[PDB]
């Protein structure tokens, strides 16, 4: 049946993408109801480490250029919240979906809708690392691209891109303005913290392999959950908790979670020429629910 | 060193 | 700045997805203008190798229940074209985007909008192999899911899922009703033909690596394109033709196409434990245009 | 052997 990195449909997020421009700088925003969320560094031009409290008082609402496609919105008021600006506009967005705000935890996934000049160009699958970073694809002009999850018919916005720590390593803010991890909206040295292999995802990826007729790593030995965590702290692996989806996967497959955990520690020492779903390394970018919907739905 | 996007 | 497999935004395709029900079998369809395209396998029920010209005689329009969302659509007449049915419905689809019908060639990528019961569930990036297959993720109910390409504001529909040849290997029909590759909508054994690693995509992926720090594989030696094709016959690689986008990528990075081809041959025999964008194997699932738009846009 | 989806 095959397994891929899937993304959520973008049809209810796309009509909310807008372009915010103050001074010389343009980035992307999210237009929900009568509000427009965007990163606060749209008012800097000061480079390096800005002084956002004092820079905000020269700011006047009429120097923001908000563009939904080719319609222009006007700013009544604004508000600095954390490291984002919440702009109030004249018009309620007529394509607002039922939406909430959330915070993803390490291991969990979401869809990033990459935008430039307030125009969506594509979407991709991302996993929050234990560094509180994501491995995305962003260039200049991409700040303000939102990360969201579809919870059926509603959108739970969770991410707003702002920063690139290292090559291929990105982070941003939730929609309360707070950065994921100990980072801030300044061009200061910010090396990411220690990262770990997301074990629950690697377990779910291996159950996916068993569903796809790839079970040569399954054996008789088992490793407990609490005995795995002891081993994980010293070999680059995250903690694992009980998971209903992992139990569902474990029943459908006929092999226990404890057998997969024991298979992981054996395969940490190399795959020995052979491949798991055409891979040489552990795949930890698919949560149990991501693996569950590509095996049952 | 980190790049503001 | 990171390299991922991206997907086209789905806002123009989602409003076109319908469910088609005959007997009790339900699959998906595509609604454009007053036509609805869906696999002819919807009129079978009797397993194995159906007699489609014989089954058509008993089928009448009143036994199709096409629904867009909760709205019911009335079928006037129908027409079997190749391995698809073109159903003519009463209603002119009000959300029909500007569209065209195309045919993907091996190595070119597109986006599959996976649907169940006429309801979109997710989308993913896929690449047409030399075997005229794709590495997708489908289950029961997924036939009729469309694959498309975004071209400005226009949608070029190219794919209609129909068949799973083996574990993780799929194929289907263009919108003229013809299968990709020498396959057919029958439950007989059709294991895919020989596949090759898409060279043009591997070249583009290495240019992405060069633009993203990783350029250790670049050396002064060079292998011409036509000298590569004679080597590619016997090392599992496809033939390569000159390419502006590769020329543009070559001009940006300062590395000729012939240097990348020579680097491909040396790395066909081991990555030496080193990694290219965190990978230990070639990536042939990103076209030159996919790579260029994630390097510039 | 091929599965019709």
């Amino acid at each position: 049946s095959g397994i891929v990195k899937m993304v959520s449909p973008t049809s209810k997020v796309e009509p909310c993408i807008v372009s915010v421009t103050y001074g010389n700088m343009t980035l992307n925003g999210l237009w929900l109801d009568d509000k427009v969320y965007c990163p606060r560094h749209v008012i800097c031009s000061d480079m390096t480490d800005p002084d956002y409290p004092n820079l905000l008082c020269r700011v006047t609402s009429s120097d923001f250029c908000v563009m939904s496609g080719r319609m222009s919105l006007t700013v009544m008021s604004y508000q600095m919240q954390g490291c984002q600006l919440v702009l109030t506009v004249t018009l309620q967005n007529p394509n607002t979906p039922k939406y909430s705000f959330g915070v993803v935890k390490p291991g969990e996934t979401f869809t990033v809708l990459a935008a430039y000049n307030g125009r969506p160009q594509g979407a991709f699958h991302v996993t929050l690392r234990s560094s509180h970073t994501i491995k995305g694809s962003f260039l200049c002009g991409s700040c303000g691209s939102v990360g969201y999850v579809l919870t059926g018919d509603s959108v739970r916005f969770v991410y707003m891109h702002q920063l690139e720590l290292s090559t291929g390593c990105h982070t941003g803010t939730d929609f309360s303005g707070n950065f994921y991890g100990p980072y801030r909206d300044a061009q200061v040295v910010q090396l990411p913290v220690q990262d770990y292999t997301q074990t629950v995802n690697v377990v779910a990826w291996l159950y996916a392999a068993i569903f796809n007729r790839c079970n040569w790593f399954v054996q008789s030995d088992s490793c407990s959950l609490e005995e795995f965590n002891v081993w994980a702290m010293t070999n680059g692996f995250s903690s694992i908790k009980a998971d209903l989806v992992l139990d569902a996967l474990a029943s459908m497959t006929g092999v226990t979670v404890e057998q997969v955990l024991a298979a992981i520690k054996r395969l940490h020492s190399g795959f020995q020429g052979k491949q798991i779903l055409g891979s040489c390394v552990f795949e930890d970018e698919l949560t149990p629910s991501d693996v569950y919907q590509q095996l049952a739905g | 060193x980190a790049v503001l996007x």
